[PDB]
């Protein structure tokens, strides 16, 4: 009985993920634009000079 | 072609050049002559095997590869 | 420099002393926050990425097949078998054919 | 197997058991020798027929069936 595999999907995989939100990355790290909210103290600044 | 084994029962490495040429090897039963009819080509990766029927005074139907002593394996490559 | 070139800036000061000073940070802005007696600084979110997050399955998207093998038994004498359907490397099928 | 012709050309209607042996006929211009590396099983009416090119000193490329002195039209069955 032969046995045959499908080709490559990585096609068939991109022109299927068109739409979706694509996400930068680098050095394998996923990025994202963040969004936050702080609270600082300045008690122990000073002046230089 | 080498001769190995495959649980007890003759396997046959079948190579390129052997390609419709009569498969001779001798056994305590006397001489088995298998016969390969097979997209037979280089021996590679890409191999496939299985087995060649015995086969008494009847004709082949449905096969490729059948001896006429004792049942065989066969293996071969399909590239080229 | 870097804030006074940007568009989106915020001034932001503190109405007590000692007391805590709300900002928002956001991609692509600055914030610019002053007090009495203590130099300006400038403030921006400049990357927000994700470390070594959980994978969560791997997907196969190509691949070869090699050492194809097979065996069959004549009608009546049950199920054949192959000792590789039991190794987790290999794909197999049974199926029924003439004989 | 059956030397025949077709258009001029010889012809060669191949049976099972040639499978896997070097096909030789005479010729004019010496002794040809042809190749067949087909699915080549028993003649019947499922037949199929095409051409074996003549190839000098070149490697065979997507076919299964050439010769090296004259151009060949081969026939064979696919039954078994």
């Amino acid at each position: 009985q032969d046995v045959v595999v499908l080709g490559s999907q990585e096609g068939a995989m991109h022109t299927a993920l068109t739409g979706a939100t694509e996400i930068q990355m680098s050095s394998g790290n996923l990025l994202f634009t963040g969004h936050l909210k702080c609270r600082l103290r300045m008690d122990k600044l000073q002046l230089k000079g | 072609f080498h001769l190995t084994t495959r649980n007890g029962e003759p396997h046959m490495i079948v190579s390129r050049q052997e390609k419709g040429k009569s498969l001779l090897f001798k056994t305590e039963d006397g001489v088995n002559m298998c016969t390969l009819m097979a997209d037979l080509g280089e021996l590679c990766e890409d191999t496939i095997t299985y087995k060649c029927p015995l086969l008494r005074q009847n004709e082949p139907e449905d096969i490729d590869c059948w001896c006429n002593s004792t049942s065989t394996w066969v293996t071969y490559g399909t590239c080229t | 420099m870097r804030c006074i070139g940007m568009s989106n800036r915020d001034f932001v000061e503190g109405v007590s002393g000692g007391s805590w000073v709300d900002i928002v940070l956001e991609h692509g802005s600055c914030v610019t926050t002053m007090a009495k007696n203590k130099p300006t600084l400038d403030f921006e979110l400049i990357k927000t990425e994700a470390k070594q997050p959980a994978t969560l399955r791997k997907y196969c998207i190509e691949a070869k097949l090699t050492n194809t093998t097979t065996e069959s038994r004549c009608p009546t004498q049950g199920e054949p078998s192959l000792n590789e359907e039991q190794d987790k490397r290999f794909v197999c099928k049974h199926s029924m054919v003439d004989r």
